């Protein structure tokens, strides 16, 4: 579970 | 003599693991004669040694501004560990200590809703796309707009407003050409907040 | 040092509602104890006026006094752009301090007022948000309210104005109501007061 923001890595559980 | 101010990291820097958050200890009214400053940094009362001093800057009232910067860990910050700056200087009878942490209190999740422009707005060349972000806490948030994986140029977000239940809300307004709206193009509202799963969420809007 | 002057405008709502009292407010702070006397002179478009109400010295307990002079303005005068000057004299100043304020200057623009229902997604909760988008207005002076069936709706929050990229202003207002009321079809109204509207007033309804 990773969230990405405009190709930039926000956070993974 | 000198005054000390302690500043938190930027919200995004704490939320995005690919970024580096830092607390900043700022010392003003340092004198021309005793310009030496000694910083001691503690994380929950345990000393750390990884801070670095920014270059010293002379002001127009001819005092120096002296600054120490400390890299913090995202989760320590998010877990609400306390950061303490201790400043020593000869002009100072005793060292000055300031303490910073994340906003105290149980985080609450941003409920995020997209709202299409009014029918009554279809008259004008440009229509408004609205993202309502409410019930969040703390107020540290970031909110941006995008279409087909690209940031939209023309949007404005209101600053967070404290509701009477103790949480914050804000609205973000996207302004696009009526065409783009009318021809089915999909627009997305992106929110970063510690209390969201993966500090993120995205809600979409199209005709 | 010496005293400092701050000059505050009337509240937008006060300048837009006839039944309300708009006031310009001159506040002098850092008045010493050894030189406590303060003189106020007031002007409206360079013409001195004599009916300001000045209040006695207020002890601040930080070594200083605070003194306030309050000028009641005519609604039409604030709205037509009259300038208001507060001149403050005190023995610790080398020269008196003059400050002036007026309504913002610039071509006034009519507020576009759009109501927006709660999201479908919001229907899982007790309470829903009703939105009033007010945009494109200038100047930033404005008042927003809500009502249903001739009775005022109090449970709302309004953002301050935000400067838009075309130099005009917008804001949003969220009226938050028990979901049942929305679902009934109950009609809610967003009220906007602003100088550039006809009658300085407008009312857009929101229902199912
Ligand atoms: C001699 O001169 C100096 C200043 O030099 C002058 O600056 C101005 C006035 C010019 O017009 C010129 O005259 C000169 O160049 C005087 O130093 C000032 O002293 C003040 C105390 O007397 C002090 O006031 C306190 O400021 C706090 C907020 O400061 C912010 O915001 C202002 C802008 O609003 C900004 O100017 C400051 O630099 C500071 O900015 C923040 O810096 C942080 C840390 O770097 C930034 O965040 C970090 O940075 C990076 C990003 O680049 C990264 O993301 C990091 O992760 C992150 O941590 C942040 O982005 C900056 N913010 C902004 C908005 O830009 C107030 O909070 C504080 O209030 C509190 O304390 C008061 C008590 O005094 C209380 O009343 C109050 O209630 C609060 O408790 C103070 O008001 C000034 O900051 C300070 N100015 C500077 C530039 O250092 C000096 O006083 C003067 N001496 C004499 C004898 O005259
Ligand atoms: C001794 O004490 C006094 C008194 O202060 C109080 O008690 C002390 C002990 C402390 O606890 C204080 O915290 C207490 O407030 C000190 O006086 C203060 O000095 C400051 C300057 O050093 C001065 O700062 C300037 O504030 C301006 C805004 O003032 C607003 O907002 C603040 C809150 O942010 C609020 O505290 C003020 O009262 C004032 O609030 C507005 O008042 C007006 C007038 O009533 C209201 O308008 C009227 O409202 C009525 C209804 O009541 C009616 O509707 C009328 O129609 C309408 O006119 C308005 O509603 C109020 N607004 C709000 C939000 O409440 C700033 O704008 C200004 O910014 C400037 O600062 C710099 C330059 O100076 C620049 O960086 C910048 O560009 C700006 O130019 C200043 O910060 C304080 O206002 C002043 N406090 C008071 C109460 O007068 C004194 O300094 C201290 N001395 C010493 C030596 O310690």
């Amino acid at each position: 579970d990773c969230a990405w923001h405009l190709g930039e890595l926000v956070w993974c559980t | 003599g000198p005054s000390v101010f302690l500043f938190p990291p930027k919200p995004k820097d704490t939320l995005m693991i690919s970024r580096t958050p830092e607390v900043t200890c700022v010392v003003v009214d340092v004198s021309h004669e005793d310009p030496e400053v000694k910083f001691n940094w503690y994380v929950d009362g345990v000393e750390v040694h990884n801070a670095k001093t920014k270059p010293r800057e002379e002001q127009y009232n001819s005092t120096y501004r002296v600054v120490s910067v400390l890299t913090v860990l995202h989760q320590d910050w998010l877990n609400g560990k306390e950061y303490k700056c201790k400043v020593s200087n000869k002009a100072l009878p005793a060292p000055i200590e300031k303490t910073i942490s994340k906003a105290k209190g149980q985080p609450r999740e941003p409920q995020v809703y997209t709202l299409p422009p009014s029918r009554k707005e279809m008259t004008k060349n440009q229509v408004s796309l609205t993202c309502l972000v409410k019930g969040f806490y703390p107020s540290d948030i970031a909110v941006e707009w995008e279409s087909n994986g690209q940031p939209e140029n023309n949007y404005k977000t209101t600053p967070p407003v404290l509701k009477s239940d103790g949480s914050f809300f804000l609205y973000s307004k996207l302004t696009v050409d009526k065409s783009r709206w009318q021809q089915g193009n999909v627009f997305s509202c992106s929110v970063m907040h510690e209390a969201l799963h993966n500090h993120y969420t995205q809600k979409s809007l199209s005709l």
